[PDB]
């Protein structure tokens, strides 16, 4: 009985995370999406070509 | 002859005695795996008063 209230405890303490990481990456997405940087388009692929 | 053939029915009579025990072995011994039953049982309702 008292492993079953543990892995209870452990599944909440878990689940909990998973919509906290989704309301995070839509965030995140929207963020991204308000970002209109081409000249971050520029640098970043001048940042591989400096990689490749 | 008779008084020899006598004796005999004691031990008849002792082998009856010998007999019942075996019912009282068994009557009793029930009982031990009665309150296993019933206080595993009671072992469940520690379990679901862990579950409330």
């Amino acid at each position: 009985a008292k492993e079953a209230v543990d892995q209870e405890i452990n599944s909440a303490r878990e689940e909990l995370r998973q919509q906290v990481a989704a309301l995070a990456v839509t965030g995140a997405e929207k963020i991204l999406n308000q970002q209109v940087d081409a000249e971050a388009h520029n640098a970043m692929l001048s940042q591989l070509a400096a990689k490749l | 002859d008779l008084a020899d053939a006598q004796a005999q029915v004691k031990q008849e009579l002792d082998a009856a005695k010998a007999q019942a025990a075996q019912l009282i072995e068994q009557a009793n011994r029930r009982a031990a795996q009665l309150i296993e039953e019933a206080r595993t049982q009671a072992a469940a309702e520690g379990e679901r008063i862990r579950q409330q």
